RNA sequence: UAAGGGCAGACGGUGGAUGCCUAGGCUCUCGGAGGCGAAGAAGGACGUGAUAAGCUGCGAAAAGCUGCGGGAAUCGGCACAUACGAAUUGAUCCGCAGAUAUCCGAAUGGGGCAACCCGUCAGGCCCCUGACACAUGAAUUUUCAUGAGCGAACGCGGGGAACUGAAACAUCUCAUUACCCGUAGGAGAAGAAAACAAGUGAUUCCCUCAGUAGUGGCGAGCGAACGGGGAUUAGCCCAAACCGGCUUUGAGUCGGGGUAAUAGCUUCGUAGAUAUAGGAGAACCUACUGGAAAGUAUGGCCGAAGAGCAUGAAAGCUGCGUAUCCGACAUAUCCCUGAGUAGCGCGGGACACGAAUCCUGUGUGAAUGGCGGGGCCCAUCCCGUAAGGCUAAAUACUCCCGAGAGACCGAUAGUGAACCAGU
RNA sequence: UGUAGGUAUAAGUAACGAUAAAGGGGGCGAGAACCCCCCUCGCCGAAAGACCAAGGAUUCCUGAUCAACGCUAAUCGGAUCAGGGUUAGUCGGGGCCUAAGGAUAAGCCGAAUGGCGAUCCGAUGGAAGAACCGGUUAAUAUUCCGGUACUGAUA
RNA sequence: GAAAACCCGCUGUUACCCGUACCGUAAACCGACACAGGUGGUUGGGUUGAGUAUACUAAGGCGCUCG
């Protein structure tokens, strides 16, 4: 049975990544956010 | 100063064995093989003929605490196997 | 050496004893990995001196 | 970013009201159009997107002193 | 914040175990305010053979509100304060007697 | 006979309740300050130690470098450590000023899957290196300053719901709320009458007026102003008539800077102080109990000091302190009179107001004592002088810094987080 | 059918995850059905053998340890701790080129935030210059060693 | 029944960067598990056969972590 995660890095980070999210206002609304938080992880581009 | 220290070890004794014009070094990761080169030369006054390099990531290890565990990592480091010229030694 | 030595340097002698302690320390810090030293504090001494003679020349360079 | 060069008009928001009284949001529209103008001082042509008021302010008091009046009030850039 | 006492000092206990006792001063943990003082507050601990092992008698630290200094005149631990008669210099005095203290 | 079972007591196990404790929270008060960033930010990556670094600090000069001032014996950060060194020739530590400061990120030489790849031109080394420059937009004249990004709340502006209430629901309400977006400052906005009124005299804020006048499927609801009492107190500057100079254009029309002067009535002919390190700073013995006195009992002493915290139990006289007095080499702070205007028609909006005042999408359109307002419209009366602008104070708020407080919490409480926590 | 933590009951019960299968002799050990060596047996064999890629990230090798983890025990382990280990001018990738698509220039549209719009980016495609036989580790090999070569710059 | 780059006629000194361990029809990937599932491409001996079907069997790997 295949399930729903597929992993593909370049698809993650093409998806998710910090470039992607700077690129639009709504991206960078969400990192403001975060930051505000104060989350370890920022993007899926922090992982490894 | 990019290289940080010589190796020490069942291998790299075993090349020295064999064939006593070669040398291992650990260096920073980010210096190639010309500077490498320029380094050891200034550092020892030799010749050298060729270099071999590897790229090594740090092994991750468990810091342990009072409490409970945390995730920790060591540094990464580039290896660097040296050729003298048929003759001279370190 | 000290920082009343280095300060009364000539700004020539200076610059060659710079690269050569820069040599030394580098040296030094080859040897010690080999064989661990019976004073290791050598080490934190002549990296300490280099920050102090490179500092004296950044003050002669810029005043 | 459709406003008149001259007297500086753009859109309004209002109400379409009907007849119990019920309230839709609308807009009201400039009479805005892209027009040709000979400008004799220079004598040059000049394409102004203008409003029919700014057409009428221009046919009152000269197109040279519009552009100008218009310029210093910074509705022209 | 400098101390009452320092090491080489001569210090006498005004309370605990060994009240009425004077000894020298060896050692002081500022971080904890403890000094240790030569011949008082003896430990027995147990050590394993490391680098014979056994019971070693050792001296124990002791909080550096339960030590003053000794007056120079007739032995009586005395308060101090400081003051600048050495050329203006702060010294230690002792107050019972007003001597200083070197 | 008790295989087993029941009840009680004693003693254990498990589990972690309770009691006691804590600087970790919560709510405030007073005073400051109210930004950081292309001289490269916020936030990250990778490194850096004698011994692996999990935090902290720092940046290839990497738990650190230099100078001046303070100070006097230990120090070399923390997660229960040894070694080895530094230091009275004054370490470590504190205040002020400097040096260095890798990579990503507005990221700005070109790209890119953030922390990477690839270049050009001038030099210097020597295929490879270290050090320069090389973005874009706006004032500007290719030299120059300015901007971009981030970030608490408070301000202003552009868009703008619905659940809900009306015991259904559509006008109405929720609400010019939530939310999205743009953009300032230490505050912002407003402000000097074409005003209210039936005498007052610019704005702003507080108490009243008053749940009143009004408004409203006259339902649910919404809801002023005048006046009075206070806080604070402040008024000015252009355009034109007019007088000169210059350029351009066809004596004369413009456009420039200078003068002249703007109205309920005119005009023209401070350094000492403070702050950011510091210095001094009173006064206790004996006996008892106790593992240990600060407790008890005697007996003394200080008090401009009887706040507090620590010390082997509860201390005015043990330590740090406290009352009080003293102290800074730098560095900071203190005739003319506003035209697509007034007014008007159509459709809408904001005003307490669901059609007098104010605004405008569309179409029109004057006057130069005139004009406007006083709740539909006319006349008299009264008030004011639109179509130009600026302006402190009294008002709003707390990411941050400093000093304090509580008939606020005490580890399932109090912040989600007293600890490895936005883990 | 309230919340957190702890502890019960059912109960020493269900179950211990493909019916391809095991027996014996030695070794080490305090302890062995299960660990190591040998003999015999059985299963797969267009695989349940051998390789490339995605994905994972030290699981690889060695020495200590058997607390927890392993559905039993364990002297064993993909488990814990420490040490060691991955070597390229010729292999693969990238540096070069473009597709879908994406970001943009000149321009266009639009309360704002923004939306369009041909050079650049973008492989899953095109171009890639260029060998080998033998040895060799506990763990790497067309990469290390010895022989035979080739290929591109530069003086 | 792609495009563009590209390609045609118009004797020394050298050789830079990254990957390379190990699993990978799986106990190491996706399924909370040492899970009877899913996972693109290559190779895949002998006898028998039309066959890469089927049965047996080399090389190699296993007997599926309670008896
Ligand atoms: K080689
Ligand atoms: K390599
Ligand atoms: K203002
Ligand atoms: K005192
Ligand atoms: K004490
Ligand atoms: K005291
Ligand atoms: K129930
Ligand atoms: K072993
Ligand atoms: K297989
Ligand atoms: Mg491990
Ligand atoms: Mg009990
Ligand atoms: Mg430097
Ligand atoms: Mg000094
Ligand atoms: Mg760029
Ligand atoms: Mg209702
Ligand atoms: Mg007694
Ligand atoms: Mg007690
Ligand atoms: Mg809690
Ligand atoms: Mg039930
Ligand atoms: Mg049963
Ligand atoms: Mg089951
Ligand atoms: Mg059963
Ligand atoms: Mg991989
Ligand atoms: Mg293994
Ligand atoms: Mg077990
Ligand atoms: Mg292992
Ligand atoms: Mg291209
Ligand atoms: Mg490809
Ligand atoms: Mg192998
Ligand atoms: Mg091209
Ligand atoms: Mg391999
Ligand atoms: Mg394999
Ligand atoms: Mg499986
Ligand atoms: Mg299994
Ligand atoms: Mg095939
Ligand atoms: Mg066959
Ligand atoms: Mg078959
Ligand atoms: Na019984
Ligand atoms: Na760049
Ligand atoms: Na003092
Ligand atoms: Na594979």
């Amino acid at each position: 049975m295949k399930r729903t995660y597929q992993p593909s890095n370049r698809k993650r980070l093409n998806k998710h990544g910090f470039r992607s999210r700077m690129a639009t206002a709504n991206g960078r609304r969400v990192l403001a956010a975060r930051r505000a938080k104060g989350r370890a992880k920022l993007t899926v581009s922090d992982e490894f | 100063g990019i290289i940080i220290k010589p190796i020490i070890s069942e291998k790299m004794t075993a090349v020295t064995e064999k064939m006593s014009e070669r040398y291992g070094f650990r260096v920073s990761p980010n210096a190639n093989k010309i500077e490498i080169k320029k380094a050891v030369e200034a550092m020892y006054n030799v010749k050298v003929e060729d270099v071999n390099t590897m790229r090594y990531d740090g092994k991750r290890k468990n810091r342990y605490t009072k409490s409970g565990l945390i995730r920790g990592k060591e540094a990464s480091f580039k290896k660097a196997i040296v050729t003298l010229k048929k003759g001279e030694t370190i | 050496m000290k920082i009343a030595e280095i300060k009364e340097l000539a700004t020539k002698e200076l610059q060659e004893r710079l690269d050569a302690e820069v040599a030394a320390y580098d040296q030094m810090r080859i040897n010690h990995a080999v064989s661990p030293l019976d004073s290791p504090a050598k080490l934190k001494h002549q990296r300490r001196m280099i920050a102090q003679m490179k500092t004296v020349l950044r003050q002669r360079e810029l005043n | 970013s459709k406003i008149c060069q001259i007297t500086g008009k753009k859109a309004m928001v209002g109400n379409n009201v009907s007849h119990s009284k019920r309230r839709t949001k609308r807009v009201f529209d400039v009479n805005l159009f892209r027009k040709k103008f000979y400008w004799v001082e220079q004598d040059c042509w000049v394409v102004l997107r203008i409003s029919a008021a700014g057409l009428r302010l221009i046919n009152k008091i000269g197109l040279d002193a519009a552009i100008k009046r218009a310029a210093e009030k910074g509705f022209l850039n | 914040s400098k101390l009452h006492i320092k090491k080489g000092d001569t210090v006498m206990v005004i309370s605990g175990e060994d009240k009425g006792h004077s000894g020298r001063v060896l050692e002081v943990l500022v971080k904890e305010q403890r000094a240790i003082v030569e011949g008082l507050n003896m430990i027995k601990k147990h050590a394993k053979p490391s680098a014979q092992g056994g019971i070693i008698s050792k001296e124990a630290p002791i909080h550096i509100s339960n030590l003053n200094v000794v007056d120079p005149k007739t032995g009586k631990a005395t308060r101090i304060g400081r003051r600048l008669n050495e050329n203006g210099k702060l010294v230690r005095y002792a107050k019972k007697s007003g001597e200083e203290i070197k």
